[PDB]
C-alpha cells in the first residue's frame, strides 16, 4: 500500500508531458482528456469576445488540429498545483508560447487533473483553460 | 511505488 | 428554477469576491472551508513566488496581514466551467489595485465547490491569486 | 436561481 503522490510533483510533471507533447505530436494532445472534458485555448470570434470550449476527446483532438500546431515552443515561468476535490489538482500555468516559429505571445492557463480511475497514480485533465494576455487586454 | 502518468480513461 | 450554469455561478462569484475585497476584506474569509488552499502573489525574501495556507482561520490570518485598503479591480475575462463533484472552475485574467496604488495586471484561479448544506451555495476550496509582473 | 457562497460554517 503505497502513499498518493504530492500535487506539486503531478502538477509539474503534467506540465512537462503536456507541453513537450504539444511541442513533438500534438495531434496525441487528445490522448489527455475524457469523456467529460472542457478544452478551451485562447482564439477570438469575428468581431467577437474569446473563443468558446468543446467537450470529450473527439472535439478537443478537432480542435487542436485546427490549430495547427507546428514547431510548438513554450516557455514555463511559473506553476502552481494544489490539492482540489476528489484527489484532484488544481493547476495554473503563466508562461509564453510560440508557434510555427511567430510571436513569443504571454497566456495563462488552468488544468483540473483528475485520478484516471482504473491505473493508479494516473490523472487526466478534466478542464483545460488556455488564453493568450494579448487577447484580453 | 508506481509512476505517475497521464491519459484518458477510453471508455 | 433549475440548476445554474457554470458561467453564471462563476460570473456571480466574481462580482460577490471583489466587491467584498473592496468592501470589507476582513469578512473575506467567510468564502472557505477548513480545506481551502489560498495564495494571493507575494515575492518570498530573496527569491521566488509566495507558498499558500490552509483553513479559514490561517486565511483570515493571512488576508489581514495583506492590508487590502480601497482595493479596485478591473476584470477583463471570466471563464467558468464544470468540473468534478458539480463544482465549478474559474479563470480570472484583470487588473487589481491595492492602497490607490497603480493598476497591476493578474491571474486568478478559482475552485468553487458546493457547500452541500444549502441549494446553490458554493465554497472557495481553491484561490490562486498571482501578478504577471511578478512572474515575466 | 439563488447563488450564495460561505463555508460550511
Amino acid at each position: 500500500v503505497m502513499e498518493k503522490p504530492s500535487p506539486l510533483l503531478v502538477g509539474r510533471e503534467f506540465v512537462r508531458q503536456y507541453y513537450t507533447l504539444l511541442n513533438q505530436a500534438p495531434d496525441m494532445l487528445h490522448r489527455f482528456y475524457g469523456k467529460n472534458s472542457s478544452y478551451v485555448h485562447g482564439g477570438l470570434d469575428s468581431n467577437g469576445k474569446p473563443a468558446d470550449a468543446v467537450y470529450g476527446q473527439k472535439e478537443i483532438h478537432r480542435k487542436v488540429m485546427s490549430q495547427n500546431f507546428t514547431n510548438c515552443h513554450t516557455k514555463i515561468r511559473h506553476v502552481d498545483a494544489h490539492a482540489t476535490l476528489n484527489d484532484g489538482v488544481v493547476v495554473q500555468v503563466m508562461g509564453l508560447l510560440s508557434n510555427n516559429n511567430q510571436a513569443l505571445r504571454r497566456f495563462m492557463q488552468t488544468f483540473v487533473l483528475a485520478p484516471e480511475g482504473s491505473v493508479a497514480n494516473k490523472f487526466y485533465v478534466h478542464n483545460d483553460i488556455f488564453r493568450y494576455q494579448d487577447e484580453v487586454f | 511505488a508506481p509512476r505517475i502518468t497521464f491519459g484518458g480513461p477510453s471508455d
